[PDB]
């Protein structure tokens, strides 16, 4: 049942987590001119909004 | 007081008089009678040009109306703009950018 | 006379409407079209709070703004002839080469 | 105020940076002479930076309502010039494959660098934005330089858009900030509020927009999407400005704005650009783990450890040796971007046409090239944090300064972000390492340039209290 | 005085609007030299003389001259932009109007709370300007001047034909 090392797979679980964030995070590099004028607009209603709920 | 209103009333109705001239002029005109290559990049660089030494031109226009007051130390800094200024344009005209002929 | 924050109201609604302009466009032409008119509010921001102060410094703050709204328009204008030249289009959706 | 003649002794940096403009443009209309004109370019960048001597002999004062001289602006007055300098030093053996004009390049350089000691010695909301403005319109020029090459001109396009909208959102913010205040000056601004009235909303949203254009200039999330596609696209002399001069000399007056501002100890602006800084960690770790190119990689890296810097811009109010890690750490990541995008610009010069590909190709370096391997590896490693380098001096900075002001999601953010790029960095190493299938002195200085950074990233690795000593000497007006 | 500004302001907001919304390049730009006549008209209504003067001289006679000339150069004869209509579908512009509307609300939100006394609307003549232009203000005209040549410069390396 142990042979596989499953502590050493349950340590390696947060390597996982990060090539799958990465790969979703990487879906915000299209390449597109207007997505990067709009991320900066949501960025700024972002910044806005917690200076203002803040 | 009232002379500098009344000099804002003729100046309005010199702009509505004159612009309703100009319209009613067009529309007498279509209202009465009967009926029956490649662009060179020459012209964006003169435009652009333009620009840039218009708005060197609003900062002398700035300068101008009040050089008495900023004295000889205001001649000094619009000096060195003018000559940043005539730098750029003796640039411009020696790389061609200027010189229309062949 | 004029409510300092109706000025302000103004050239938020000016800068608004350019950022939506600059967003909404696939053209090149439209995008720096309103560049154009977000600069010219944030100007027009700066000449109103400094026509409220009684200072000078809006003014300023306007021709240096101006400034660069001539030249960024220059730049941009000449960027929008090249893609014109080497591509024959203005679409910005073509031009996203590089991604990843 | 006026000009007195040690007031101009106090400008000299700027004098000479723009007297260099003015002779390098008269001697290109004059003939155009390539080596001239960069001896010359390089003559006044060299000029300017013995001249911080003259300035810090008259001592620290006011030049105008506008700028304030100081040892921290001599100091990243002078981060700005050695990054100039290496940028000309680069871009010669680039641009002699460059079949079009050449010395547009150094004049623009030159502009730049202008650019940037006026953000460094920038005291006023004005100077602020016309520094920005000058640091970003000659790089509207050389991103596209070679604007016959496609990703070239493509980066150019993004980078003058992208810039103008934050360009235009800076100034709403600064006019904003300038309607709440009334004063235009940094020591001013929210001057007027007391008795826990600092948090304005007029105030908090002119600076929320002013941090918009900031944090686009630093590629800061959210606004860091730009920073792979233009490093990568541009050619790689102006990816070593791009990276070195303009995030130092942006990020020297965001530390002056947050210094002198009374709102600048606000706590919502804490939490926002805590909250900006932890994103910027993670993400720009997290989108270089499946980085096959080296530009995009290296942008991404931008992006974490800018993120770094603004942990330590958060605990400006509270602590007091958050200068001092600021500017080791900015000695150590430009030393280690110079180095880095150096090896890229010297393996990707002569410049060979606009038709084909611009890639650098870095596995096996070190069969082929191994001094420059040599010196990329000492760049991945001090890169990653990892001691014997001056990179970890930065981080160690960057942590007790984080430990010091109990910033704890900032440190595991500092932490975790540190092991990605671990990953990353040392995946380049060996890169460099493993098996794969010039002759001029400009190309030997290019060399040498990256040589030096290697060894000095090294040695004060190995022993950073020069460094530390010549940091702490320069203090700010308090 | 705030009549001028009233209504300047009311045909800014509605020549920018139809701006952003228009597929002819040349009426685009029409409306947009009408939205800087009247942004000029309300610097006047303020005391700003000086700055609504630049209005009409530089941004409506020098920008917007350079917009229509290259206009004119590209030819748009329906050249790949009045055929697509494309922004007027509600899936491509409904998204960014909700944000640009949501950050509007935010920003007037911040405005609405903020002490006002009004403006006098006092003129600040172009003598004032040019005073503190070349006072206190003097270095920031010769980096103006140098940001001038940084744009020349750049514009002219991209904007050639070769
Ligand atoms: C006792 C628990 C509580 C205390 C914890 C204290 C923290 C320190 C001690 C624990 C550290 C655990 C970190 C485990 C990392 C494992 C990395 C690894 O195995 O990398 C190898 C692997 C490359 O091999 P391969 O899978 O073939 O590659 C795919 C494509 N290259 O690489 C990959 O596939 C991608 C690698 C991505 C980057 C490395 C992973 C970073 C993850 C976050 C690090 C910080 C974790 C903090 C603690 C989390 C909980 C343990
Ligand atoms: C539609 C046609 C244009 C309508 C808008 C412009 C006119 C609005 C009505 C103005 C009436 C005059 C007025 O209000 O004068 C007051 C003031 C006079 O100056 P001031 O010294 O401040 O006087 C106050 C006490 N003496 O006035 C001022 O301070 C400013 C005077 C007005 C601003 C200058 C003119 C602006 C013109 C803008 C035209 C825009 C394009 C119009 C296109 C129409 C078709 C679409
Ligand atoms: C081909 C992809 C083009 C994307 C253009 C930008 C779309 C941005 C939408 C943002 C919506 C936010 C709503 C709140
Ligand atoms: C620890 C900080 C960096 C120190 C220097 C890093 C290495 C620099 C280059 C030294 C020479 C390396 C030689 C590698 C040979 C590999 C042979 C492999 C054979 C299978
Ligand atoms: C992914 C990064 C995770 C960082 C975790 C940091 C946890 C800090 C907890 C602080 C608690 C303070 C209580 C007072």
């Amino acid at each position: 049942l142990l042979k596989r090392d499953p502590l050493n797979s349950m340590m390696n679980i947060p390597a996982v987590l990060s090539r799958f964030a990465g790969k979703g995070l990487l879906l915000s590099e299209n390449g597109y001119l207007r997505w990067y004028v709009a991320s900066m607009s949501i960025g700024a209603v972002v910044v806005l909004a917690l200076l203002m709920v803040l | 007081s009232t002379e500098v209103i009344a000099h804002h009333w003729a100046f309005a109705i010199f702009l509505i008089v004159a612009i309703g001239l100009c319209c009613l002029m067009l529309v007498g005109g279509w209202f009465l009678g009967g009926r029956a290559l490649r662009l060179s990049a020459k012209f964006y660089l003169v435009a652009m040009f333009f620009v840039i030494f218009d708005v060197e031109a609003l900062y002398l226009f700035a300068w101008s109306t009040s050089i008495r007051e900023s004295g000889w130390v205001g001649f000094v800094e619009a000096a060195i703009f003018i000559f940043v200024l005539l730098a750029g344009l003796v640039y411009l005209v020696r790389i061609g950018a200027l010189d229309w002929t062949p | 006379m004029i409510p300092l924050q109706h000025g302000l109201i103004l050239a938020a609604i000016l800068f608004v409407l350019g950022l939506t302009g600059l967003v909404i466009r696939r053209n090149l032409l439209f995008m720096l079209i309103g560049l154009e008119i977000m600069i010219n509010a944030s100007a027009l921001a700066f000449v109103v709070a400094g026509s409220y102060w009684g200072q000078t410094d809006g003014q300023v703050m306007y021709i240096l703004a101006i400034s660069l709204a001539a030249a960024e328009a220059s730049i941009g204008l000449a960027l929008l002839l090249q893609l014109h030249r080497r591509r024959q289009n203005l679409n910005i959706d073509s031009v996203s080469e590089m991604r990843g | 105020m006026t000009i007195t003649p040690q007031n101009l002794i106090a400008l000299l940096p700027l004098l000479i940076v723009g007297l260099t403009v003015v002779v390098v443009m008269l001697s290109i209309a004059w003939r155009r002479n390539h080596f001239l004109n960069a001896t010359l370019s390089v003559i006044g960048l060299n000029a300017a930076l013995v001249s911080l001597w003259f300035v810090g002999q008259a001592g620290a004062m006011d030049v105008t309502p506008l700028m304030r001289v100081d040892g921290f602006a001599m100091l990243y007055t002078g981060l700005v010039l050695l990054a100039s300098l290496a940028t000309c030093t680069f871009a010669y053996p680039w641009l002699e494959g460059y079949n079009d004009n050449k010395d547009e390049f150094y004049l623009l350089v030159l502009i730049a660098a202008l650019g940037g000691i006026l953000l460094a010695n920038a005291n006023h909301l004005a100077s602020l934005f016309l520094g920005i403005e000058l640091i970003s319109l000659p790089l509207f020029g050389l991103v596209g330089y070679a604007f016959r090459q496609k990703r070239s001109l493509e980066a150019s396009i993004k980078y003058t858009i992208l810039s103008a909208a934050a360009s235009s959102f800076l100034l709403f913010g600064m006019a904003l900030v300038y309607a709440q205040s009334g004063d235009l000056s940094f020591v001013a601004l929210g001057k007027n509020l007391g008795d826990g009235m600092l948090n304005e909303p007029l105030l908090l949203a002119g600076f929320g927009l002013m941090i918009v254009g900031l944090g686009f200039k630093l590629s800061l999330v959210p606004f860091h999407l730009w920073t792979p596609d233009v490093y990568q696209g541009a050619p790689a002399p102006v990816s070593t400005f791009l990276a070195t001069a303009s995030k130092i000399a942006i990020f020297g007056v965001v530390m002056r704005l947050f210094l002198y501002a009374p709102v600048g100890d606000s706590e919502a602006i804490r939490v926002v650009l805590a909250i900006i800084a932890f994103a910027s960690i993670i993400f720009g770790n997290l989108m270089a783990l499946s980085q096959t190119n080296i530009k995009r990689l290296l942008g991404y890296s931008s992006i974490s450890h800018l993120g770094y810097l603004l942990v330590a811009l958060i605990a400006l109010q509270t602590g007091e040796m958050s200068m001092e890690a600021v500017g080791v750490y900015l000695a150590g990541y430009l030393f280690s971007s110079l180095g880095a995008f150096g090896v890229v610009s010297l393996m990707s010069s002569p410049y060979r046409g606009p038709d084909a590909d611009s890639l650098f190709s870095y596995r096996g370096l070190f069969w082929h090239r191994p001094i420059l391997a040599a010196v990329m590896t000492v760049m991945m490693l001090s890169l990653a944090g990892i001691p014997m380098t001056l990179g970890f001096i930065g981080k160690f900075y960057v942590l007790a300064v984080g430990v010091q002001a109990h910033l704890w999601w900032l440190v595991g953010a500092v932490v975790v972000g540190s092991a990605i790029g671990l990953y990353y960095y040392l995946r380049v190493a060996v890169s460099l390492y493993l098996h794969a299938p010039p002759s001029n002195w400009q190309y030997s200085a290019g060399g040498i340039v990256v040589l030096i950074s290697a060894l000095l990233v090294l040695v004060l690795g190995v022993w950073p209290q020069p460094l530390i000593s010549i940091v702490r000497l320069a203090m700010p007006l308090m | 005085m705030e009549f001028a500004f009233y209504i300047c302001g009311l045909i800014a907001i509605l020549a920018t609007l139809r701006v952003i919304t228009h597929t002819n390049p040349v009426h685009a730009l029409l409306y947009l030299i009408i939205s800087l006549l009247a942004i000029s008209g309300v610097f006047f209504s303020l005391g700003a003389y000086f700055a609504g003067a630049l209005e009409i001289i530089v941004y409506a006679g020098a920008i917007m001259v350079l917009f229509v000339f290259v206009v004119m150069m590209l030819n748009l004869g329906g050249s790949e932009i009045e055929q697509e209509r494309q922004w007027l579908k509600p899936q491509v512009w409904i998204g960014p109007a909700i944000l640009s509307a949501i950050m509007l609300v935010v920003i007037v939100y911040a405005i609405l709370g903020v002490n006002d006394q009004g403006i006098d609307g006092t003129p600040i003549s172009a003598k004032a300007v040019g005073i503190t232009l070349f006072g206190p203000y003097v270095l920031a005209v010769e980096l103006a001047s140098m940001l001038l040549l940084a744009g020349l410069v750049v514009a002219f390396h991209v904007g050639r034909e070769e």
